[PDB]
């Protein structure tokens, strides 16, 4: 399962949420952003529009320069919507592709929004670790009956020291199948900051086997692709998910469609866009433009603002995003540095901040692993202005590079 | 075996007729709709020729900029017509579908557009269903995960029609089908408009646009509002004028009214300025905007201010439009 | 200094400053900027913190120099594209820090600003 | 199942390597490589990037006219990230053919980029996918199969869990990147986002120019949402004494013995016209020169042979003066 | 003359200059 493209969006894995205060204005720097305040306010209305299901067939759209927060502002939306909204970035370009028509690409795209909170009463291994003994593997589990010697496969013990579980922690293992998952420790012995229904859980009441509401989110592309292990499959998850809704296990939630450069679909892509976002359920449908006016794709000759036909711009607002000032420039490096694990002098921040205001800000985030690599090779922990100014020597951006072979 | 069973987004909901009346004489408050006399005085023309039967062969296209509520006129005549008067508002742009072809989407819109009266003896209760219900009956992510609603179906269902139509209950009611930005049409959708008009159970058409002289997609000819000769000396055409101040305030309050909003006057002379020179649908937009803003700050009233933060959070087409285009210039 | 040289850089360093509402950087930089080529820069980028950021930072030290300077950016002032969207959105309490602003030049005629044509801006500012 | 171009024709054969070494400093000799400092230090610290796992979801890019060693350079990258990597040299017209669709073609380049070891043997996965498909000349006689791909896929997943083979990434090179359209670079994009996913070095020698499919100019003629993952190695013309040495080592692989004249009348012919050209000039010189009974080749026979063979400058220049009529 | 110059025909003589004055 979780089919989540890990490289689209683990460049920005620093956002936790819009940062705004309860009177709706935008902290300065809070939960990752660190600049844009007019575009979170903005944000923020949309989500309160979401939340109070205004969505009345409307969509978004993000004007504004690259390297200016776009995407970090879409995932911040789906982090502020729920706590595990399904978010699936996606750039128009890649609808063009031959071994699947558009119809399927936009299709796949589609269902990689729409999440399913599945709530399963299961009989699990929730409890505290007394005595772990491989000899395999017996494990004792001390819960509101008492202490159970219970039966590991040797996967289940591989997944529990993945999880690096210690003796007096209440963890939470899959009885009808097994997986190892760290919830938290036991209030046995609980210290003055860890107290009780948090990260510190009492005695598990009950027994080992708690049969309880355990809820797990999944994508609908993700049953999709844990049931070909054509529209058969489609109709087959169709009536699963009926069949869940019926009984009242899982809860189904929209999530956030993400469509950078919007200018590279056709009209014809436009429509299905518009079709699908009238449904009763469907995600919020953010497009991502960089251009002013310009033909839509597909007719040859009717220019538009954004390359978006009258009929789905009308349903559109628009927010304006732009560039960030050098200072914002640095606080947006060094939290991405500090998410990486990069330690990294002042000077570097402002060499590195000079680079990202001369031609983009995701650039400059880029020349990070290999400033770092090259003063790793060098033999230092820490990165200093040697090192940025030799990386930012060897490796060009699009345009410079662009500049200098037109030049000759 | 056969069973029986625009207005979502309610962009609409406070037109009730066209409100001329007083025998073709346009009343400026009516019902709904204010201003635009001429254009409500040739809607009505069209409505008596709808009314009596001279219509046939003909068809209504209205041109004017963005922005003047021909889809509002559209919808008018519509109700005027009776309470039970199918009405279509499709763009022209919808055609062109990764399932439907362009045959499937017009004749599903024609369908659509046509309604049938069910009585039903319990009392002789009136159930008016269009068409292309009935065949979408005879076939809950179903919008998502073909639609191509099959022929034999569809000859069945003008049988069925038919027979229930010769046996004495139920009755035939031609709708309007409304198709906005006629000029992205091709010729080969507008010849199968020209052959689907010669028909005696054809639906009023009326086409709307906002451009003058352009190419004719599919050709290489320069025609008017880019619709061929052959269907352009069948129309009757009828021009809105854009509106003024009064008349915008008048729709603003209308709208307002209707979405339960309360703004204060000078607030509401603001939204008119806002609709005076970027577009009037943009500050119906920015209404839905301003009152979730003031709930936020335990409002009950919009404040001019609340309009001021909204216009800076959302742009307009223009200044968005612009805005790219000129750093695309400097860039 | 940050010189503009498109309306791009113009609306960047405008708004960006506006939630700053910083005045003497506005100071120092629309002087260096010419005055016929305001509306061009400007374009319809006028949003209300910005706008009454230019008006208070006009006020406030360009009159220290010759205020032929104000003279010209107020008057160019008024060919912008979004102008009559504007003087409303201002409350009525601050339209009277438009009105002291336009004693220092209605006032005082020292050199070069004359009374009918200031008259005639004022009837244009609907004040 | 049944088991066991750049090198067949040569031009590459002596870069053993980039040879910068000395942790990522530039060596003017090297192995084989010849000058061309900074694009050396780039491609070691791709090479870096690669080793410790941090190049996923990225790709190379070289910049650059042409005859400057881009496929230098992707080859003494290949040849650095071990001894028996796989590497494949494509060209952005190699997916336009009669027989394969455009996915058929770059599907095969991957698989011919994804190596497999077992024991030391190393041959590509397309490698085990055609011998795995049932004259002389079956040269002229693609399309292998759907299914075969599958199951070779399914054997060597088993191959990797019992312990038999080792899978090792190889490099995917495309000469003239902007020969690809939209279509093309959709799919390569897709295709990254594999665990068992090859380096991927495309080269250009264009600046701004339109992207094939489109009507919308990009730098290079590559999508924005692929050139934002990109890392551009610019490499520089070279100077009169690196082709001096490019061509001795040259001869020397292809067993031709020159004066020191012919040399230098050599290295300014590549000068003005190519790397390439004076390269092609050698074996014709040779050749003019055993004709004479003539052990050392020398400046006369570099007359004949510059006499004889055109250059592409001259060639087009004389048939454009020619339409003046 | 464009870029005719090759080694026979300049010394018949006697943008391709300074290149000829090698051969
Ligand atoms: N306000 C912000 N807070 C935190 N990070 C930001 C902000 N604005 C931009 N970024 C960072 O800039 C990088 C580029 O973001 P993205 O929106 O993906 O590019 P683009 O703006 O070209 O679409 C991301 O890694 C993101 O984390
Ligand atoms: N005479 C009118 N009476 C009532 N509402 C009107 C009138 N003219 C315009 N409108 C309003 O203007 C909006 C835009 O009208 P519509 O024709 O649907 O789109 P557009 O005019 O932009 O093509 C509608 O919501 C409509 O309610
Ligand atoms: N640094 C170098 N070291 C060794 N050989 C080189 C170097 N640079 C260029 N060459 C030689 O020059 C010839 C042409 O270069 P090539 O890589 O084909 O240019 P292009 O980048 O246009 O493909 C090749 O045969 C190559 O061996």
């Amino acid at each position: 399962k979780s089919t989540t493209k890990t490289q689209r969006i683990a460049s920005h894995s620093h956002v936790k949420g819009l940062g705004l205060d309860e009177s709706g204005l935008a902290k300065q720097a809070a939960s990752g952003l660190v600049g844009q305040e007019n575009a979170r306010e903005a944000c923020g209305v949309i989500v309160e529009l979401i939340k109070s299901k205004k969505m009345a067939g409307r969509a978004v759209l993000l004007a504004g320069p690259p390297g200016t927060g776009k995407t970090a502002l879409a995932l911040a939306i789906a982090q502020e919507l729920g706590s595990k909204v399904p978010f699936c970035p996606m750039v128009g370009s890649e609808v063009y592709s031959t071994e699947i028509k558009k119809t399927e690409v936009l299709m796949e795209n589609f269902r990689r929004a729409i999440g399913l909170r599945i709530k399963e009463t299961k009989e699990v291994y929730e409890g505290e670790v007394t005595e772990l003994t491989p000899c395999h593997v017996i494990i004792g589990l001390k819960t509101a009956k008492g202490t159970k010697q219970l039966k590991l496969d040797p996967s289940i013990f591989e997944s529990l020291q993945k999880e690096r579980v210690e003796a007096g922690d209440v963890i939470y293992i899959e009885a009808n199948s097994g997986a190892v998952k760290r919830q938290g420790r036991c209030d046995t012995y609980a210290t003055e900051f860890d107290l009780e229904a948090e990260e510190y859980v009492p005695l598990p009441k009950g027994d080992v086997h708690k049969k309880k509401e355990i809820i797990q989110d999944v994508t609908l592309h993700d049953l999709d692709v844990a049931n070909a292990r054509t529209d058969k499959l489609r109709g087959e998850i169709n009536k699963v998910v009926n069949k869940y809704i019926d009984q009242g296990i899982a809860e189904l939630v929209p999530g956030v469609l993400f469509v950078d450069e919007v200018h590279m679909l056709d009209i014809e892509c436009f429509t299905y866009l518009h079709r699908a976002l009238e449904s009763s359920i469907a995600p919020i449908v953010i497009f991502a433009s960089n251009r002013g006016n310009c033909v839509i794709r597909g007719t040859e000759d009717i220019t538009s603002p954004h390359g978006i036909p009258l009929d789905l711009l009308d349903r559109v607002m628009i927010i304006r995003t732009m560039l960030y000032t050098p200072q914002e420039m640095k606080q947006i490096i060094k939290i991405r540095a500090q998410t990486e694990g990069i330690n990294i002098s002042e000077e570097a921040l402002n060499h590195l901040g000079e680079i990202g205001t001369k031609t983009t800000l995701r650039y400059s985030v880029q020349l990070l692993t290999p400033a770092n690599l090259l003063a790793k090779i060098n033999g230092k922990d820490s990165i200093e202005k040697e090192h940025v100014e030799e990386i930012s020597e060897l490796f060009y951006d699009a345009k410079s590079s662009a500049k200098i072979l037109a030049d000759q | 075996k056969v069973p029986e069973i625009i207005e979502r987004i309610g962009a609409h909901s406070h037109i009730r007729g066209l409100g001329l009346d007083d025998a073709l004489e346009p009343r400026q408050a009516s019902q709904g709709m204010v201003g635009q006399l001429a254009a409500r005085r040739a809607a009505g023309v069209v409505l008596e020729m709808i009314r009596e039967g001279k219509i046939a062969g003909r068809a209504v296209l209205i041109a004017g900029q963005p922005g003047t509520g021909k889809t509002a006129i559209a919808m008018g005549m519509a109700q005027a017509l009776g309470p039970d008067t199918p009405f279509t508002a499709i763009a022209g742009s919808e055609i062109f579908s990764l399932e439907m072809s362009k045959t499937e989407a017009l004749t599903q819109a024609f369908r659509r557009s046509i309604g049938v009266r069910i009585k039903e003896e319990t009392k002789e209760v009136v159930h008016t269903v269009s068409l292309h219900e009935i065949d979408v009956i005879n076939s809950f992510l179903a919008l998502f995960s073909t639609g191509e609603i099959k022929s034999e179906v569809r000859e069945q269902i003008n049988a069925k029609v038919a027979e229930w139509r010769e046996e004495g209950k139920a009755e035939i009611i031609p709708g309007v089908l409304f198709i906005d930005e006629v000029h992205m049409l091709d010729i080969e959708s507008f010849s199968f408009l020209n052959r689907a008009l010669e028909s005696d159970m054809a639906p009023v058409l009326i086409m709307a646009t906002n451009r003058g002289i352009t190419r004719i997609r599919g050709t290489s000819y320069q025609s008017p509002h880019g619709i061929p000769i052959d269907l352009l000396d069948r129309l009757l055409i009828v021009s809105t004028t854009p509106y003024s101040e009064k008349d915008t305030k008048q729709i603003l309050r209308i709208r307002c009214e209707e979405e339960d909003v309360e703004m204060s006057e000078d607030a509401y002379t603001v939204l008119t300025r806002i609709g005076l020179e970027t577009s009037l649908r943009y500050a119906i937009q920015l209404i839905t905007a301003a009152s979730l803003v003031c709930r936020k700050r335990k409002g009950t009233e919009v404040q001019v201010d609340d309009i001021k933060r909204v216009y800076s959070l959302f742009l307009d087409e223009s200044r968005s439009t612009q805005y790219m285009k000129e750093y695309q210039d400097a860039f | 200094i940050a010189k503009p040289n498109n309306a791009y850089e113009f609306g960047q360093i405008i708004n960006a400053l506006s939630t700053r509402k910083d005045k003497e950087a506005c100071a120092h930089l629309l002087a260096i900027t010419a005055p016929k080529d305001l509306p061009m820069f400007l374009s319809n980028k006028l949003e209300g913190d910005t706008f009454l950021l230019l008006i208070q930072s006009l006020k406030n030290n360009l009159i220290e120099k010759d205020p032929s300077l104000v003279y010209q950016h107020l008057l160019y002032l008024s060919k912008a594209e979004r102008f009559k969207m504007m003087l409303t959105l201002i409350s009525k309490g601050q339209k009277e820090l438009i009105e002291q602003l336009f004693e220092d030049l209605s006032d005082t005629p020292n050199n070069h600003f004359t009374l009918e044509d200031i008259q005639a801006l004022k009837r244009q500012y609907e004040l």
